[PDB]
């Protein structure tokens, strides 16, 4: 199973961004592939918060547009929504303990826990994920 | 499944999507 | 059941903050009360992220200290950690739809969903929570 971060969804959706052509192709391929594409609820929620956000974009995506994009992706044959498992809280604590996580590292550990609990690859633009030795993390364009 | 692309006008200044920590600071 | 936001935990633990005596008493009263104190995993994670954050505090609480406080709160008789339930995703969508949520509203809706799913009172310092008519929200000091 491959799990993806907020950045992968944002690049795939926003045409204005330079990274968009690579991300849109990657997302369509992951969504229609045999391997399940794991989508954490926090990732789906994070993508809506970022695209619709006035601080992030001069012209924010409409919430109605953001929700339709989430709905279409969840519709994809590979897509599986992930809700934190009973294992997610222990996995999050183990990841946080591994790096002595502080500030935003805690947010990363919480996102990372979805991949660790599922033994899934975690795809993120952020290379800070390299910090979690236990985590299986790859650059999305790798 | 096909992405339906949307959006125009780019990012606000100083915002980098690549870093979760920076994006979090920019949003609040 | 009463659910509490990150600010309520943060005020309770930071002696330096002005709100601390009031928040510390309330939190201690909630933790030892018969009505369950519902603590979402996202709220517990958020409290560690804020207390240990270098931008937020000139001297951040240590992660070791932050986790021991979380472990202590969990040990309290009222306290129940909450994981999102089967209805959490639909409740989050309903709250976001109710206010046309955009940007940070999405984060508030996701947190508010733990209270709505459990039919719990949401205690938050933020008065913006009044915008969710479906939510039962009260200011914590009230």
């Amino acid at each position: 199973m491959l799990c993806v971060d907020v950045n992968v969804l944002v690049y795939a959706h926003r045409a204005d961004l330079r990274e968009h052509a690579d991300y849109r192709g990657l997302l369509e391929r992951l969504a229609n592939d045999d391997e399940p594409l794991g989508l954490p609820d926090s990732v789906l929620a994070g993508f809506i918060r970022v695209v619709t956000n006035r601080r992030v974009f001069t012209e924010p995506t409409s919430p109605q547009d953001a929700w339709q994009a989430v709905d279409a992706l969840l519709a994809a044959p590979a897509a599986m929504r992930l809700r934190p498992g009973e294992r997610h809280w222990m996995a999050f604590r183990q990841l946080a303990s591994d790096v002595d996580a502080n500030g935003n590292d805690i947010a990363d550990a919480h996102l990372a826990a979805y991949a660790l609990e599922n033994n899934a690859t975690w795809l993120s633009a952020d290379r800070g994920f390299a910090r979690f030795r236990r985590l299986r993390w790859r650059h999305p364009l790798d | 499944y096909r992405v339906q692309p949307s959006g125009k006008g780019g990012l606000r200044p100083g915002v980098d999507l690549s870093s979760n920590a920076a994006l979090a600071e920019a949003m609040n």
